[PDB]
């Protein structure tokens, strides 16, 4: 999804 | 969770260990640069700090116990508040100066407008921390409170999660009082100092709102480029 | 030297309670708003009248009279919408899902929807009211919070901070009096003050909307409301 | 020059 969403997930 | 089972001293050590590094900017004192370039440096700086902030936030006790969608919302709401309190903290021992980075100290002289407005507020807040003699241990507490508090009322049973946040916030309050008592403050002094610190968060919210509005109009002018992440963080706030 | 610092806690509470402005009414026509014009018209008219009472309420907040006229002006200009809003939230406590702007004017989400960029602020206001309700916020605490907003929001000198300290003492005094343990005391104090961050947020968002309504030039603003709004540009 | 100035000194 969003970049923030991605970075949090990683 | 582990967040609720932490002693005050453990909470502090956890927050201190989770601290993001102080990044450098690309400031070159030989570059004449204008002020679409200054905002370029700050924007570049903010974008790199954001990557560290996200990883820092995952180490704030209680934060990862939240759903991903609530983690996103909290950071979307508080990102500029958090950058700003970091800026204000770093600038404590530089009166009349804002230490955006070790190689970037700006006074109010250079800095456009509604820009100088925000600078002055950041300077005053830094002056405030200095006269209060804010401690690093107190700073990390305040910064985590911002993360957890700022977006909590703009989020079933997604209500029970609001409660886990409130429980962690209560623990951070306990931790702050613990620090002030250890500093030798009387009960009246602990309560007063606690209030003084939290009232500052109202001013940090204010500076964030005003900053967000400046960033939004700076975007519409399209003279400086916002990074992809910053654009998305900005979109979460909308207006105007 | 200010008399405010010489007051006892009970004297502070009594002074703030008796300084409380009255709850004003809106126009007595039965048509529930809908449309930006009628809703914003009623709210603006109401805010304009409340401001006159706020100004005289502020003069009776201990320590406020000791400030220079210019400082008094600054604080009111900065804090006015926060103060209107916390009052609104306070009044709306016992009406879940509703915003009691006036006893004869209760609005909900669906009417906020009929004004662009309004339902967002309504929801935030409603959320704050629920928060007050779940915390069982008391009248004595409310008037303390409201006066803190007046003195704090535009402060960024040492007189104000000394008065702010004394209101903190007063809040603790009320909680200790209400039987709270020492831990419940500082925890509740923190909870109360953190809400002021959200109230500030709602004010800034509200101010942006009023500026937009100002440019639209369809809803008439009084010169006074105009100057308070202008002070934020 | 300000209504607020007038109302405050009353
Ligand atoms: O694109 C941006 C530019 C500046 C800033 C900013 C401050 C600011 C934003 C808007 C208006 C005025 C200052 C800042 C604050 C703390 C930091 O560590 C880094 C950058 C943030 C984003
Ligand atoms: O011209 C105005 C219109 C509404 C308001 C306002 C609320 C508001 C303002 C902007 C956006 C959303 C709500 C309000 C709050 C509390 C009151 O007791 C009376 C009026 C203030 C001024």
């Amino acid at each position: 999804h969003k970049i923030l969403h991605r970075l949090l997930q990683d | 969770s582990l967040a609720l089972s932490l002693t005050a001293d453990q909470m502090v050590s956890a927050l201190l260990d989770a601290e993001p590094p102080i990044l450098y900017s690309e400031y070159d004192p030989t570059r004449p640069f204008s002020e679409a370039s200054m905002m370029g440096l700050l924007t570049n700086l903010a974008d790199r700090e954001l990557v560290h902030m996200i990883n820092w936030a995952k180490r704030v006790p209680g934060f990862v116990d939240l759903t991903l969608h609530d983690q996103v919302h909290l950071l979307e709401c508080a990102w500029l508040e958090i950058l700003m309190i970091g800026l204000v903290w770093r600038s404590m021992e530089h009166p009349g100066k804002l230490l955006f980075a070790p190689n970037l100290l700006l006074d109010r002289n250079q800095g456009k407008e509604g820009m100088v407005e925000i600078f002055d507020m950041l300077l005053a807040t830094s002056s405030r921390f200095r006269m209060m003699n804010l401690q690093g241990e107190e700073f990390v507490c305040l910064k985590s409170i911002i993360l957890l508090n700022s977006g909590v009322y703009t989020f079933l049973k997604s209500l029970e999660e609001k409660d886990h946040i409130h429980r962690v916030l209560d623990k951070i309050t306990d931790t702050l009082i613990h620090l002030m008592a250890k500093a030798g403050l009387t009960l009246q002094q602990q309560h007063q100092r606690l209030a003084q610190l939290l009232l500052i968060l109202s001013h940090i919210r204010h500076m964030s709102n005003k900053g967000m509005e400046h960033l939004y109009s700076m975007k519409c002018k399209n003279v400086v480029p916002l990074s992809d992440l910053l654009l998305e963080m900005l979109d979460a706030h909308r207006l105007h």
